[PDB]
């Protein structure tokens, strides 16, 4: 079995440092090359560094040359990427990719990737702000009901309606990064007008990474 | 002769 | 070569199950045949499809096929199956700065549907917190290309709007939109007329949904 | 699909080749086939010859003065290409036919048949003070426009393309290496035994070599240290048969065996070029111009014993050494070494395309 | 022993300079030859003789002059040892010069065999044979110095041994035995090895002249280096042995002292100049020694 396992990727500050570890399995560092490819959220792939370990080459991108350094531990078959002087333009999912050393340079094996977040904001708890159903403005028979969760910094939170009892087209939009450095998302659902004033619509938010839980119940006005 | 044989 | 740019021609591609699609890329200069193609599903690592601009990697289905004419390269899919919905990348590896393409998203296409526009006023609890944010919801619109305009007191709002679009619906193959118009402590009280103009091309005429302070 | 072309400096002569690496299948080498595109309006009653040459450069007992390190020619072939005076009806390669159709009526084919028992492209690693063309075996295709072969080869109308003769790992694995030693020390019965043995006959470049060392010192002497080495031999029959030798991987283990006790261990070594970029004369694989190539592959001699003509024969061995300390009349520093050597094959597996995919900065 | 005070200081300083230069050069040469970061032929034994010569020169440098700077150069009337430490010192120095001469001659023989009749060196001169030959030469170097163990000793060379006027090394053996020992030393370390080296180097130069670093212009300094330094020291060993008890004068005494000083200086210079010659002659050796001591092919498709 061949697999690359990443570790040591997490939230840091703009100027800090990490050391990514790629526990390569199923092959050897001398008959293969190890590469580091990162993907910014919503952007394309970008190769960062590579190490030969047979000819003793280390290669770096034109943007990470001074600050990023790559190395391998032959005994444990583990490649290392020590980051330094991390800026805002380093938030990405970093994959360690493997290539043949002899007569191929194409990344046939990848790791799952480690999300490396580099920002100065600290973990904080969100506030749930319900979206009142404008029963008059909407023209469709089924109204839209939702809640707004704002200003939570860590990884996205899990939202639910009536503890999963509401499955009528729940639309949880991807989190957006605001200018202040805190994520935010919205979750709306289409509900038939038959039980607008009768059925309960309670929004549940779980934020175990920040250990916060604020719940609000929406009701037509 | 005083060389001490060098 | 100091630096090589891979230009993928289709940035967005809509297709249907069983259709034949081609994805092409043009190199800045001659990278010879040192070109590979990768497939990336949402939320996973890329998968190598072909290399050497033609060689089919072991395990890849035979539908995928690549070819090189000149400085340009092409990846074609014959009778694409539903699990071909992904983003496809091209890579050159003739030089140390191995360069990737911008990616081509092959989305499954179906019948155009009329979007629905809703208005939700900011919560009263939000006002007491010193912030305001009126949002507009666009539901079930296929061809994207939806513009959001607010016309706050007959003034074209711009810049401050933040919008997000969900992925393609698993059961409907349709999209959704939500634009957030964050407001200051006194901005909401100063201006009392709010609208939501949608310039979607899927429907015949633009639809604007308006709101006013004190309206339920 | 793709071909290699290189015009003459004045542009009035071009050579088209299909490959730059020609595999040796022991029984037969691949034929060096190609076409030459000439300009009959420019020759003005002049012929075009295509030459294939295997050249050996090495100094016999290299020293501060390199006298014999000039050149040698292990094989030279000539073909008159533009005027089909021989009217050679030799079958055309499909590549030759396609190139002739593309280029027109001025394209004429040439083809060679490299005889077996010829050296593969081997480059000897130059030293820090070795200025000149790197020593080793080199092949080259040269086409020129001349009235006769004995005429001077003018620089302007001449094309020189370097080609490589290569081999790949045989598809049938050999028997697993195994060696033994039983050294009866002076005035000591129940002698020491060594049973080092590898796990594979054939290894690939960059792969680990696992050595299964099993010592049993039934004598009254203590094994101070165990040295494990991978060494490369390079026979060079240029001016006189001279076998060379150079370690490429070493692993000195401090494990000790007490008298009347056994010791079983498995080691692991991997030869690579990162830590050997300073051993002058180290046999590397054939280079095209200057790019990095791995350590030279093993030389697969045809039929075992066919003919020992000139060239470099690269082989590899694993050496297992047990040092035995001795005091008393000595000063606890006179060590008797019990040695075991295991031969193994270091080749590339059979590929599907041209080797050079390596990204160049 | 009346001598110039300034001249004695100058010769002592130059002897210390040769000590440091020779020791550093020989140590670097031995260290450089130890590492084998190169492909070495199965029948290449030139480094063996180089190492043996470097070791012999180092042993002579650390064994001969420290005794000679005190008991012969600075003060001659006293001694640093009695009979065991004086005869032992002279035996060690004689064995050292025998080893250096034998190593130089053997190196010349090896170079002759390698560069003129390669078949004999390849078929017969192997690494095991070279090691056995070096061991035998080192063993025989002490064998040729056996009489010095018996000839040397301690003698008062005065009216009585009750005063510190004189007590130094002196051959107490008979005059005939001393003459025989001196003649054997001269024959085995000045005529035979120098003649062998000269003949073999001249033949190599003549052979290398057919082909037409200096290259061939180094064997014209190798043999010249041997003759300029060895002979003046080996004639002092004969100018104070076979000379009859006549023509003695204080001017003759001063001349003899100066001649001994100059001859020993030349001997030490020769024992120190070998690493310099090794650095000059070779290139790959010089790099290692100094470091630790100081159209285009296009592409198309059919
Ligand atoms: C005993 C023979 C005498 C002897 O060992 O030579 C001394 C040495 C020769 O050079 P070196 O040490 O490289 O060679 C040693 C030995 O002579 C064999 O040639 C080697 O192969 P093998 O393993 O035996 O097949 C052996 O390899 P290994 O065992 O280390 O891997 C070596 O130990 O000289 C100097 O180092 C410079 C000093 C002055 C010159
Ligand atoms: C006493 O020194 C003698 C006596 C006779 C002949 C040569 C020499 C030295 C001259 C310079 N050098 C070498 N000379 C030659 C000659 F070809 C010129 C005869 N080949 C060599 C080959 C290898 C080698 N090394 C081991 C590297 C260190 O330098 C040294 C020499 C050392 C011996």
């Amino acid at each position: 079995e061949v697999q690359l396992v990443e570790s040591g990727g997490g939230l840091v500050q703009p100027g800090g440092s990490l050391r990514l570890s790629c526990a390569a399995s199923g092959f050897n560092v001398y008959s293969s090359s190890i590469h580091w490819v990162r993907q910014a959220p919503g952007k394309g792939l970008e190769w960062v560094a590579s190490i030969s370990s047979y000819y003793g080459y280390t290669y770096y991108a034109d943007s990470v040359k001074g600050r990023f350094t790559i190395s391998a531990d032959t005994s444990k078959n583990t490649a290392y990427l020590q980051m330094n002087s991390l800026r805002a333009e380093d938030t990405a999912v970093y994959y360690c990719a493997r290539s043949r050393q002899f007569w191929y340079s194409g990344l046939d094996y990848w790791g799952q990737g480690t999300l490396v977040t580099v920002s100065s904001a600290s973990t904080k708890g969100p506030s749930v702000f319900p979206l009142a159903p404008s029963s008059k403005s909407t023209s469709g028979g089924t109204a839209a009901l939702g809640c707004l969760v704002k200003d939570y910094f860590p990884e996205p939170v899990t939202v639910s309606w009536n503890s999963g009892a509401l499955t009528s087209g729940v639309h949880t939009f991807p989190a957006v990064l605001q200018s202040s450095g805190l994520y935010s998302l919205s979750s709306v659902v289409t509900v038939p007008s038959s039980s607008l004033g009768t059925q309960t619509y309670i929004c549940n938010v779980n934020h175990k990474p920040s250990n916060t839980k604020v719940d609000k119940k929406v009701e037509p006005k | 002769r005083r060389p001490y044989i060098l | 070569a100091s630096d090589i740019q891979m230009t993928q021609s289709p940035s967005s591609l809509s297709a249907s199950v069983g259709d034949r699609v081609t994805i092409t890329c043009r190199a800045s200069q001659s990278v010879s045949s040192a070109v590979a193609w990768y497939q990336q599903k949402p939320g996973k690592a890329p998968k190598l499809l072909i290399y050497s601009a033609s060689s089919l990697y072991s395990g890849v289905p035979s539908r995928f096929s690549g070819s090189r004419s000149g400085t340009d390269f092409t990846l074609t899919i014959s009778s694409l199956q539903p699990e071909d919905f992904a983003t496809y990348y091209c890579q050159q590896y003739k030089y140390v700065p191995v360069t990737f393409g911008q990616g081509t998203k092959v989305e499954i296409k179906r019948t155009v549907a009329a979007p629905s526009v809703f208005i939700f006023p900011p919560s009263d609890s939000q006002l007491k917190s010193g912030t305001a944010s009126v949002v507009c919801l666009l539901n079930n619109f296929y061809p994207r290309e939806a513009k959001v305009q607010w016309k706050v007191d007959n003034a074209l709002q711009s810049g401050n709007s933040q919008e997000s679009v969900t992925e393609q619906d698993s059961k409907d193959s349709t999209y959704s939109l939500s634009s957030t118009l964050t407001l200051s402590k006194a901005d909401y009280e100063k201006h009392k007329v709010y609208a939501c103009e949608v310039t979607h091309q899927g429907l015949s005429s633009p639809v604007t949904k308006s709101f006013n302070r004190g309206e339920c | 699909t793709r071909v290699f072309k290189k015009a003459s400096p004045n542009g009035k002569l071009t050579v088209y080749l299909g490959k730059r690496d020609f595999v040796d299948h022991i029984d037969l080498v691949d034929p060096v086939d190609g076409v030459v595109l000439v300009d009959p309006e420019y020759l003005k009653e002049r012929r075009v010859y295509v030459t294939l040459t295997c050249a050996f450069r090495y100094g016999r007992e290299d020293l501060d003065v390199l006298g014999l390190t000039f050149r040698k020619d292990l094989f030279v072939a000539n073909v008159q290409s533009f005027p089909p005076a021989p009217e050679d009806k030799k079958p055309l390669t499909r590549l030759q036919e396609r190139l002739i159709k593309k280029l027109g009526e001025h394209a004429y084919p040439f083809t060679f048949e490299i005889p077996p028992n010829l050296p593969c492209s081997v480059t000897l690693q130059p030293g820090p003070e070795d200025t000149g063309k790197a020593c080793g075996v080199d092949y080259e295709v040269k086409a020129f426009c001349a009235e006769n072969l004995e005429e001077k080869i003018h620089k302007r109308n001449s094309v020189r393309l370097v080609i490589r003769k290569v081999q790949y790992a045989p598809e049938r694995p050999g028997p697993q290496p195994t060696a033994e030693t039983t050294r009866q020390f002076l005035m000591s019965d129940k002698p020491l035994h060594l049973e080092a043995s590898l796990d594979k006959e054939i290894y690939y470049h960059g792969e680990p070599i696992s050595v299964n060392v099993h010592v049993t010192n039934n004598t009254n002497k203590t094994v101070k240290k165990i040295k494990i080495s991978v060494r490369q031999y390079a026979d060079i029959c240029l001016f006189n048969t001279a076998q060379y030798k150079c370690p490429v991987a070493m692993e000195e283990a401090d494990d000790t065996v007490a008298p009347s006790s056994t010791f079983c261990k498995v080691y692991t070594l991997t030869p690579f070029l990162a830590n050997n970029r300073e051993k002058r004369g180290l046999a590397l694989d054939g280079k095209l111009k200057h790019e990095d190539t791995n350590l030279a592959s093993s030389t697969l001699l045809r039929e075992g014993a066919n003919r020992e003509i000139l060239g470099i024969i690269v082989s590899y061995k694993v050496k297992v050494k047990l040092v035995v300390s001795r005091g008393g009349l000595l000063g606890d520093l006179a060590s008797s070494d019990v040695a075991v050597e295991l031969p193994f094959t270091l080749m590339h597996p059979k590929p599907k395309e041209e080797p050079p995919h390596r990204e160049v900065p | 022993v009346n001598t110039d005070i300034y001249s004695k200081v100058l010769v002592t300083a130059v002897y210390l300079a040769l000590f440091v230069v020779g020791t550093v050069g020989n140590t670097v040469t031995a260290f450089t030859l130890a590492r084998k970061k190169s492909l070495q032929s199965l029948q290449s034994t030139v480094h063996y003789h180089l190492g043996s010569l470097a070791l012999s020169d180092l042993l002579t440098l650390l064994l001969a002059m420290p005794v000679e700077l005190y008991n012969f150069i600075w003060v001659h009337h006293p001694w640093a040892f009695g009979d065991a430490g004086c005869r032992g010192y002279y035996f060690l120095r004689d064995a050292c010069t025998y080893a250096t001469a034998l190593n130089v001659a053997s190196l010349s023989v090896e170079r002759y065999l390698a560069l003129c009749h390669p078949f004999k060196a390849k078929t017969l001169m192997s690494r095991s044979r070279t090691k056995k030959f070096i061991s035998a030469i080192w063993l025989a170097s002490a064998l040729l110095a056996v009489p010095m163990l018996f000839t040397m000793g301690e003698q008062n060379r005065s009216a009585d041994g009750q005063h510190a006027g004189g007590l130094v090394c002196t051959p107490t053996i008979h005059t005939a035995t001393v003459k025989v020992v001196i003649q054997v030393n001269t024959f085995m370390s000045f005529i035979f090895p120098m003649v062998v080296i000269s003949v073999l180097n001249t033949i190599i130069a003549n052979k290398l002249t057919v082909m037409v670093r200096h290259g061939v212009r180094v064997l014209r300094a190798v043999v010249i280096a041997f003759v300029v330094c060895w002979l003046p020291y080996h004639v002092r060993r004969l100018m104070f042995c076979y000379i009859s008890d006549e023509q003695w004068t204080p001017f003759l005494y001063d001349f003899y002292h100066y001649f001994y000083m100059v001859t020993n200086a030349l001997f030490y210079v020769s024992s120190t100049i070998n690493p310099i010659l090794y650095n000059l002659v070779s290139a790959n050796f010089r790099h290692i020694f100094i470091a630790t001591l100081a159209n285009h092919t296009l592409s198309s498709n059919a």
